[PDB]
């Protein structure tokens, strides 16, 4: 079950951008 | 990698104005921070000589097109087998935010 | 001469602060980056007050920002017109207080200070002539509510004379965000009152109440809410900073405004304040804008001024207008509402009159009252605190830092005295 | 496996790295005709590098008046031929220099 | 028409030296290759470059200096490095084997083949000066070479010249944080030599200007790069005056008749500010008043030494810039107000001025920041003499057991020099002790 | 230019010699066949130091190979870079030891010494500024413990002035490969005090535990040792190598950590030392270098240095690094152990510095010390003496050579002798 469930359920993608929240005139 | 390299002119492109020059190229190079400089590989001199002697022999003052930006960079890309090396010289030679 | 210097302290005080500086600098014409590039004279007049020189020919603030934990100060340090801000002022702890009175005042706060009151002392002694100092906190957060107090207690033994200034947003009871709030309220109250000159009380729901209705606004927010205490707050220097024809400083609004020792806590109010879509249905006039400025909608308060008579209240206005129109305003208004007004004091108001208007506006009026009313806030607060001290609950966070019951003790029978004799005047009569 | 190789003197000032095999003969041929050897400094050269144009004090002129000297001496009942006559020099070195063609990295120098 | 002679002597020595000749190069705007870039001609009525540096004609200048070292590393690199051109070929003096941390092989053994050779290059070189103003000497005290050959060319050269004024800038050990172990001993034969034969001596030991570098420049990994840049500060702004004008030229003749009531005391302790960073700069008053009360803050000196202990009898500031003799005046004022210096009682007026017009130079990527005000500060003071006691101390703790003495006596030194170089510091530091009491 | 040369002899001093000259060659970039093919000039200017110079564009080892048996050698010349030595370095007999200390020092080592003795002569006249010797060997076995002391002996009657290191593989009695080393030991011990200058010992079980518990590996064979050993002799002559802002070299080393003529005893370690597994998630900081440093287990010896106290140490760094830390590391240590330094002594640790690292690491450093606990090696052997000789047992082979039980007895005497003169100052205090 681990191996099919959480060993392979990454890729590389879902990595490579990964980006979060950062610190008139009239007259 | 194609998009990068067209996304990297755009920015020399904007510095620069209507035109691109080999002088221009050379001035705007950022040689201070590199990928190797921070890690003390080399020194900045041996950067820019590697690079205006790879940019061939071509007059400083002629002016090249956004084909023969590319084309040259081509070449970069080719040697280069590291994916994140080719990003991080793109990003810290121009500035590419 | 006669500059002030400003201390901040807490994470609403340095958003209240940042938001503050913000909006000098705007008026004044600085820019982030510390270069001066106003349009008139009268921006470059009287700059000494808020702001130093250093060479190059930049300005810096003299403001001290002081904290226990370093988010919010690298927060305000990357935001915008985080440039203005000399690095060295910035002094902060390493573990922070956790919303604890005791934690904030007596563990770090009393190891942390001596830096923070050697740079205190350095731009005291810079400055040429001080009028005072002004300082932004909260009482309810931990951290704020006891090194601020701690520290007016050794600004003011260190200088006796100087006048203290306090924006502090009390807690309200509707919009609670802590539990041990009533707490460390109570225990800010009993040191704040002994020492601080003047007091000034905010609302975050009276805030929100006013963004709502007033200026119908859909999705308020932190910075709307820092805006509008930030005019307020450069209401009061405006007439320092700029002439007029009846100048006006904050010593004499201390006399106009305290008639007694212990009875100085007032409640502000900005105006004109309308929304979009009525913004060009108004027409600015004196009358109006006294309207608006007594109408207890408008009050950056809770506390309702029909449930108490008014003390004596101040009026500092800005832009061109007749002095004629402002009296007669005030004497009508006053012979209007004589019911609300204590009667043993002859023309308890004060105008002010100053020939600079803000920034974009015509007119523009700021309030400072000392009414009666003012009382429900200690009621309500001392409520809150009785139910939970008669059980003892969450107790020994502040008894196994030094502290005892002896001391809850002495400062719930302190704000009960200030209440009942706060009221005492409310029904006294001549 | 790698080397590394950047001692603490080259991190610091600087590593040569130069060199090639053209500017070695064209460097050559600098000293063709270059000899040893010196004459002696003609004397009355031999002083301190003056900055001033004035005697026991620096001459500063800027838009601030504190530090203008003209703004700071005018208490005097006349004008003094002191900044006057050091105005016109400058001018007139400028044109002199102007006229043979020195740009020597400042006025003061000629 | 006036110029020095700097004598480099040691590791530390040549690494000081080779950061203040980048300094002196940089500010007289020679090139590494020596050759200035033109543009300074127009009859060019002033040589400023007199003082450090001689003409050869055409082109290029070579330094006053000569290098001294009995291991060839240090003096090899700096012959392959970017400076080759610069230094003339045969004034870099090398040997052939190290001196490895022995006085008696310093002095005895190995250093008299190359002291006669140093003695004629510094003859050679000194025949063609015209205005010889003194003698600069940098050496490592706590090193075999460095003190050996500093002793001997110090006590040749007192012989061979003679009312010629030196001046010397060593490098004590350090209170606690040191490297050599045996360092004690030949620290006190070194001082025992240079007692006699140097008319000022100045402590630069390692501690301070680390502390300095951490506490105002916000740096937590320096090297010796950084301590020899201050260092070459130091000597930039006290020798300024010899080569630009101000309001108050001081000589170097003006030391041995300022700084020194007595014969045998003439040990003193430096000081320098601002000393910011590139960042800070901006957001600072940098008054003359802020950067001479920086001068005066304890915390500041170049040595690990606490003025707090002892009296003031003179102090010398050379201030360069742009300041006024108004406002320095009004800072001495306030400091004589102040009560926390406390001065001698027969010295009713301690201080002399210079003032200078040249800013302060700033070598690219260092780590000071650009400024238009500096003061540079010498302070003569009884209370240097904790360094020498804890030395004292550090000296005879393991010299009860004769530790490492075999090591000195089997290259031919003689065991009586330890005890009488004993005797001389408790008589030094006797002096201090009763120069310091009130009358 | 302060070169230094090599001699090698027994079977273990040859492994050694020629794991050390594979990696010394490695390092500088030299081929198996003398060539060099290396990238930076920094390998080239101090080339010197360990090769001679040969014709036709190759360098040459100074290094002598010397045995009474040909096994070894011809071992050593059929595996890699057995080109490198000059075959006029082999200096070979026809008869062997046979574990005999006499046989090795009296009958075929005087008539064959003569040789070797002609080549060193020859290599040292050749050399223009003799720096000193270095000898690795081992002194549980008969050739080398008896004819390289010979040699010793001769070589410092011949050169007084020059100092000499020794690299010597002292047997522990735990992994025991010889019934009869006490003796050879012993004598081997007796006339080294006296000739050599620096003394280095190794244990076999000592290394065998480094590599089971640091670096993890089940099956270890002789090369990993050599390979460890080899790193050690390199770490020693960096800075006299390479350029430095400290340069130290063996005669600083001596002077710095001998303080009296008869306590030059050394003990030997290495860092950084890591498993494979390991490789990526540890830090390469002076903070851990040197808590690795002074790790008993990381010693190269199987005497614990907790047992007694150090008089003197030196670290030799390598890499780019701050003087700040190294020094604050090093005064930082000396406090928190001072029960461990011997107390008449202050600042009783050397730091020295190299800019250029070993190939593929960013920093190491190796630690040479002086510590009193070396004499529970020495009392071992000298009680498995005494118990083997009261009885008299194998001693006829060593008498049967011109051998007598005067020298015997005189050895054991001074073996007591420098042990109790060594343990004596453990509890000395001034
Ligand atoms: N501040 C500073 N001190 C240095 C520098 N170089 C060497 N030293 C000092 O010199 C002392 C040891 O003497 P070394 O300079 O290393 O050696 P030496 O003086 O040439 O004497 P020998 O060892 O016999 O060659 C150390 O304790 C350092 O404090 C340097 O660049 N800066
Ligand atoms: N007006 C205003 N109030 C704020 C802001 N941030 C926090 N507060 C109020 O501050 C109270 C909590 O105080 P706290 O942040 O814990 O104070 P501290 O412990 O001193 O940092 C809450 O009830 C909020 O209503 C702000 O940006 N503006
Ligand atoms: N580290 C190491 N030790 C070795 C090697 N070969 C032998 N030894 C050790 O040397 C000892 C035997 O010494 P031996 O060679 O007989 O001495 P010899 O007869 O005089 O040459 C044994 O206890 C081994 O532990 C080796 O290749 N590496
Ligand atoms: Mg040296």
């Amino acid at each position: 079950v681990y191996k099919v469930d959480v060993s392979n359920a990454v890729q590389p993608k879902d990595y490579q951008n990964h980006t979060h929240v950062k610190k008139p005139n009239n007259e | 990698r194609r998009n990068l390299i067209n996304l990297a002119y755009d920015v020399l492109a904007e510095k620069l104005g209507q035109n691109v020059t080999l002088s221009g190229i050379f001035s705007a190079f950022n040689k201070i921070r590199h990928p190797d400089v921070v890690k003390k590989y080399g020194t900045d001199k041996e950067i820019f000589n590697n690079f205006v002697l790879s940019w061939g022999n071509l007059n400083p003052h002629i002016a090249i097109s956004r084909e023969q930006f590319e084309s040259y960079y081509h070449d970069f890309s080719a040697c280069v087998d590291k994916e994140d090396y080719f990003e991080v010289v793109l990003k810290n030679s121009w500035d590419i935010p | 001469m006669r500059e002030i210097v400003h201390i901040q302290g807490g994470q609403c005080g340095n958003q209240i602060g940042a938001k503050f500086w913000e909006v000098i600098s705007d008026e004044h014409g600085i820019d982030p980056t510390g270069t001066y590039h106003g349009d008139s004279d009268l921006q470059l007049e009287r700059i000494n007050v808020y702001y130093n020189e250093a060479t190059g020919g930049r300005y810096v603030p003299r403001a001290i920002l002081m904290d226990l934990e370093p988010g919010t100060m690298d927060s305000v340090r990357a935001g915008p017109f985080g440039q203005l801000f000399r690095p060295d002022n910035f002094v902060f702890g390493q573990t922070g207080a956790g919303n604890n009175w005791a934690k904030g005042h007596y563990t770090e706060g009393a190891e942390l200070i001596d830096s923070v009151l050697d740079v205190v002392r350095k731009e005291a002694e810079g400055c040429d002539c001080l009028q005072g100092f002004q300082i932004t906190h909260s009482l309810g957060g931990g951290t704020g509510s006891g090194m601020g107090t701690l520290l007016i207690s050794k600004v003011r033994e260190e200088y006796p004379d100087r006048i203290m200034e306090t924006f502090s947003v009390v807690p309200s009871p509707k919009v609670s965000d802590t539990v041990v709030e009533p707490y460390n309220a109570t225990l800010s109250v009993h040191q704040l009152v002994e020492n601080a000159d003047e007091c000034m009380v905010i609302d975050n729901e009276a805030l929100y109440d006013i963004c709502f209705r007033t200026l119908k606004l859909t999705t308020p927010t932190y910075g709307d809410l820092n805006h509008l205490v930030s005019a307020a707050m450069s209401g009061v220097t405006c007439c320092l900073r700029f002439p007029g024809q009846l100048n006006s400083d904050l010593r004499k609004l201390a006399v106009n405004l305290i008639p007694f020792p212990r009875l100085h806590f007032f409640m502000i109010g900005f105006a004109p304040l309308t929304s979009r879509g009525s913004q060009q249905y108004r027409a600015l006039t004196v009358p109006e804008l006294t309207q608006q400025m007594f109408d207890a909608k408008n009050m950056m308060c809770a506390a309702d001024p029909r449930h108490g008579r008014y003390l004596t209240a101040s009026a500092l206005f800005r832009g061109r207008m007749s002095t004629k129109e402002v009296d007669e305003q005030m004497l009508n208004v006053q012979n209007k509402n004589s019911s609300y007004f204590v009667e043993w004091i002859p023309n308890n108001i004060k105008s002010s009159i100053c020939d600079i208007p803000p920034k974009g506006l015509k007119m523009a009026v700021t309030f400072v009252g000392n009414s009666t009313a003012i009382q429900e806030m200690f009621k309500r607060v001392a409520e809150q605190f009785t139910a939970m001290f008669r059980r003892k609950a969450f107790l020994h966070w502040y008894t196994g830092e030094g502290m005892d019951e002896m001391e809850f003790t002495e400062a719930e029978s302190n704000m009960n005295d200030l209440v009942s004799e706060y009221q005492q005047y409310q029904d006294a009569t001549a | 496996e790698k080397f590394f190789g950047m001692t603490t003197y080259q991190q610091s000032f600087s590593r040569p790295l130069k060199e090639t095999a053209h500017q070695i003969i064209a460097q050559s041929e600098k000293k063709i005709n270059h000899f040893a050897g010196t004459n002696e400094r003609p004397v009355h050269q031999q002083s301190t590098k003056m900055t001033s144009v004035l005697t026991a004090e620096k001459y500063k002129n800027e838009q601030e008046p504190k530090d203008n000297t003209s703004i700071q001496r005018s208490w005097l009942p006349y004008k003094d031929k002191a900044l006057q006559v050091a105005e016109n020099n400058l001018i007139k070195n400028q044109t002199l220099n102007q006229t043979k063609g020195f740009t020597p990295f400042n006025p003061l120098i000629t | 028409m006036r110029e020095v002679i700097s004598i480099h002597v040691g590791q530390g020595g040549i690494q000081v030296g080779n950061a203040c000749w980048e300094l002196f190069c940089l500010e007289h705007g020679i090139q590494p290759d020596g050759q200035m870039p033109s543009d300074r001609t127009i009859g060019g009525g002033d040589d400023a470059f007199n003082t450090f540096f001689s003409e050869t004609g055409a082109g290029k200048h070579v330094p006053r200096a000569v290098f001294l070292d009995l291991e060839p590393t240090v003096i090899d690199e700096v012959r392959t490095g970017t400076y080759r051109q610069l230094f003339h070929p045969e004034q870099l003096i090398s040997g052939k084997e190290d001196a490895a941390n022995n006085f008696a092989r310093g002095h005895y053994t190995i250093g008299k083949e190359i002291v006669d050779l140093c003695l004629d290059r510094i003859r050679k070189l000194a025949d063609n000066c015209t205005g010889l103003q003194g003698f600069l000497v940098f050496n490592s005290v706590g090193g075999g070479t460095g003190s050996g050959l500093g002793s001997l060319l110090l006590e040749r050269l007192s012989v061979d010249y003679g009312k010629k004024s030196k001046l010397g800038f060593t490098i004590y050990p350090s209170p606690q944080v040191s490297t050599a172990v045996v360092e004690p001993y030949n620290s006190i034969l070194s001082t025992h030599s240079l007692l006699e034969h140097t008319d000022v001596a100045v402590m630069l030991d390692n501690e301070a200007i680390y502390d300095i570098c951490r506490r105002n420049l916000d740096i937590e990994r320096p090297t010796y790069t950084n301590l020899n840049r201050l260092i070459a500060q130091v000597i930039s702004s006290l020798t300024a005056s010899l080569r630009f004008d101000g309001a108050l030229n001081v000589d170097i003749t003006e030391f041995q008749t300022n700084l020194v009531p007595y014969p045998r005391i003439h040990f003193m302790l430096s000081s320098y500010a601002p000393i910011i960073s590139a960042e800070k700069a901006y957001h600072e008053q940098l008054s003359v008043a802020e950067i001479t009360n920086s001068a005066f803050e304890p915390a500041n000196m170049m040595a690990k030494c606490d003025p707090r202990h002892g009296k003031y009898m003179a102090c010398s500031m050379m201030y360069r810039g742009d300041v006024v003799p108004k406002d320095v005046n009004a800072s001495i004022a306030t400091i004589k107000t102040k009560r926390t210096i406390q001065f001698v009682d027969w010295c009713p007026t301690g201080f002399k001025v210079g003032i200078n017009y040249q800013p302060p130079t700033v070598v690219p990527g260092g780590d000071l920041a650009k400024v238009m005000r500096a003061v540079c500060m010498i302070s003569n003071s009884t209370a240097i003499a904790e360094v020498f006691s804890r030395l004292d101390h550090k000296f005879d703790l393991m010299y009860a057991k004769r530790a490492f003495v075999h090591w000195y006596v089997g290259e031919g030194m003689e065991e009586g020099e330890f005890s009488e170089a004993r005797e001389d510091l408790a008589a030094l530091e006797k002096d201090y002790e009763e120069v310091g009491i009130e009358t």
